[PDB]
DNA sequence: CCAGATCGTGCGACACACCGGGCCAATTGGCCGATGCCGTCCCGCGAACCCCTCTACCGTGTTGAGCAGCAGCGGCCT
DNA sequence: AGGCCGCTGCTGCTCAAGAGGGGTTCGCGGGACGGCATCGGCCAATTGGCCCGGTGTGTCGCACGATCTGG
């Protein structure tokens, strides 16, 4: 259980790496996903807590990730990505 | 050779965090040592502690501890005197013994 | 020499250039509203899991080398 | 005969056997509860078709016709 240097820089580059792959998408697209999964805080919040920043109602939450997931798992921008996992 | 201490780790850091709210109960000792505690406002404060400085019990600033008994002081030797023998006999053999020392 | 390639010029076609109209196809994508199965939790009992307690024929023992400090002793001194 | 001044030997440290009783854990199940997840419709909304209706400007398809180089 000893860092290895090599697997901690690699970590840091795929935390790196992935914030710029949101950044190509939408402002509200890019912070409900980050709310969601807490990338920015680690705390990841409810949908009524998404919703209640921007306003839309909780299916609306439930939709625009939807939408999201299906384009970073499209043949268009995972290749980015492919190979940290 | 592969060894491992049971001990776990993740990969994560302090920097860009935020810290739950936490509340300072203060505790007190009987010789005056005093000391804060931080817990989690989700949370219930239990009324007894050891010290952090003499490794006392010690209770909260407002005392509100009252005392439950134990039942575990029982084991003496006059108990199981009492037990294993009758008051009778203890009376013959007390008086016995002291005739013969007075004798 | 003189006749087709090259180019001038001309007539037409014409593929769109416009910039503006007036409707439409496809294709929606939301969750609307209604219906249904799974996660969480609160017991319910029971298997095991760990701790404590007691048994009275009796029985009575486990190398070499270098350097330094302390105990015993021979021998003055009083 | 005790105190004391040295000797001298010795030693030590360091470098290369069941049984009973009781509270607690957890482990299965066991089901109840509440909740969020999944499937017919559905119409009138941005883009983009898909054209009428005018010329023009400018490419291209070919007619008359002059100049020039080669044949």
């Amino acid at each position: 259980e000893a860092v290895v240097p090599a697997d901690a820089v690699s970590f840091t580059l795929l935390q790196e790496q992935l914030h710029s792959v949101l950044d190509t998408l939408s402002e509200r697209e890019a912070g409900v996903v980050s709310m969601r999964f807490g990338l920015t805080d680690g705390q990841p919040k409810t949908l009524d807590e998404i919703g209640k920043v921007y306003g839309v109602t909780r299916e609306r939450i439930r939709q625009i990730e939807s939408k999201t997931m299906s384009k970073l798992r499209h043949p268009s921008r995972s290749q980015v990505l492919r190979d940290y996992l | 050779l592969r060894g491992t201490r049971l001990v776990v780790t993740s990969y994560e850091t302090d920097r860009g965090i935020d810290l739950a709210p936490r509340q300072a109960v203060e505790y007190a000792c009987e010789k005056g040592h005093r000391f804060e505690m931080p817990f989690s406002v989700e949370a219930e404060i239990p009324p007894e502690w050891e010290c952090k400085v003499c490794g006392i019990q010690a209770l909260l600033v407002d005392g509100d501890g009252p005392e439950e008994k134990k039942g575990k002081p029982a084991r003496t030797h006059w108990d199981m005197l009492m037990e294993r023998r009758t008051r009778e006999e203890l009376e013959e053999v007390l008086a016995e013994r002291l005739a013969v020392l007075r004798s």
